[PDB]
Formats: C-alpha cells, sequence, structure tokens
C-alpha cells in the first residue's frame, strides 16, 4: 500500500 | 558540474508552501520547476498557481493525485497565472483560467530525466529545479526533523517534490508540508548509495520544463 498520493 | 548546487542561493526558489489536506503535491512540485526556470531565463522570480494546475489538469485527479509531467505539459500548451491572481484553495473547483485573463508565463516543453540514473538527475539539477517522486509514507520520512536522511524507506513512490540542489552526499529537496517540517521545509536525502532506485525511490520519475 502506497502509490500516487 | 560543481560539487554543490543550491538554487535558493541563486534566488530561484520561492517560500515553502503547505499543500494541506489536498493531495496536490504534483501541482506544488510542477510549480517550483516553473518558478525556477522563469527566474533562470528572465531574471525575475515569481510565484505561480498550484490551484490552476489542480483545477485545470484533466489527466490528473485534483486532490487525491496527479502527474507533474501532465501539469508541466498544460503550461507548455497553455501557460500559467500568478499565484496571486489564482490563489491556493486546497480544494479542486472549476478551471478558471479564462476568467483570470492572460497567462502570466508559458513554457516550451517538458523533458524527462533518464530514470534510475543518479548522474543524469544531478546534471539536470545543475541546470534548473527538477520534479522528482519518492516514497513518503513511512513515519521515518514523516517525522524527519533534520540531517541527511538515509531511510528507512522502500521504493513505493507516492509523493512528488522538487529537487533544488545537491551536495557530495545528498540531494536537496523542497517539500510542500509546512516550514515546520524537516529543515525549514527542506530535506537532504542521501545520494551515491549505488541503489539505482535512489533512496526512497528518488530516481523513479523526474521531469523538468523546457523554456526558450
Amino acid at each position: 500500500q502506497v502509490v500516487a498520493a | 558540474i560543481p560539487e554543490y548546487v543550491d538554487w535558493r542561493q541563486k534566488g530561484a526558489v520561492t517560500p515553502v508552501k503547505n499543500q494541506g489536506s489536498c493531495g496536490s503535491c504534483w501541482a506544488f512540485s510542477a510549480v517550483v520547476t516553473i518558478e525556477g526556470i522563469i527566474k533562470i531565463r528572465t531574471g525575475n522570480l515569481n510565484q505561480y498557481s498550484e490551484q490552476e494546475l489542480l483545477d485545470c489538469d484533466r489527466r490528473s485527479y485534483g486532490c487525491n493525485g496527479g502527474y507533474p509531467w501532465s501539469a508541466l505539459q498544460l503550461v507548455a500548451q497553455y501557460g500559467i497565472h500568478y499565484r496571486n491572481t489564482y490563489p491556493y484553495e486546497g480544494v479542486q473547483r472549476y478551471c478558471r483560467s479564462r476568467e483570470k485573463g492572460p497567462y502570466a508565463a508559458k513554457t516550451d516543453g517538458v523533458r524527462q530525466v533518464q530514470p534510475y540514473n543518479q548522474g543524469a538527475l544531478l546534471y539536470s539539477i545543475a541546470n534548473q529545479p527538477v520534479s522528482v517522486v519518492l516514497q513518503a509514507a513511512g513515519k521515518d520520512f514523516q517525522l524527519y526533523r533534520g540531517g541527511i536522511f538515509v531511510g528507512p524507506c522502500g521504493n513505493k513512490v507516492d509523493h512528488a517534490v522538487a529537487a533544488v540542489g545537491y551536495g557530495p552526499n545528498y540531494i536537496l529537496i523542497k517539500n510542500s508540508w509546512g516550514t515546520g517540517w524537516g529543515e525549514n521545509g527542506y530535506i537532504r536525502i542521501k545520494r551515491g548509495t549505488g541503489n539505482s532506485y535512489g533512496v526512497c525511490g528518488l530516481y523513479t520519475s523526474s521531469f523538468y520544463p523546457v523554456k526558450n
């Protein structure tokens, strides 16, 4: 989890 | 290229901003590279509108996300207004460029730095501020209060920021959280680690505005 914003 | 580069010393970066609860990092990031290349090229340092990129970039997603390469492209194509005439609201609303009359500045293009290549990024930063992404989700990055940050962090990039300098062992970054985060709003990230991704994935995707 964690990606574009 | 020299051993130290710091575009703040050349008077090419404006005060640190705070994006607040809007995922508008991408627009903040794109705007410090427009402010820097306009000063480099015209001698004038001005603040430009993050809100305009947030309302008007149809490829990006307003708050909750976007692309500084997409934002940079809109300014080459159309242009950008001063921050004053289009202030930050922290909320995406209708695109209002038309209503605010003529663009204050315009760019000629967008280039990408060759990824996973530290020397390529450092040569671009020696020429102008660059938009850069990194993994900012770990509480180590969030609780950064100063020093050269070495991690721990993975490479799951999620935050666009701008690089405005470098030194022998770090790259200097302008973040958009307050002046109270980090080093008055800045972070020096370890470089020269031999990791092609860069610390926290910093060499994953970097773009800069071309102005003629």
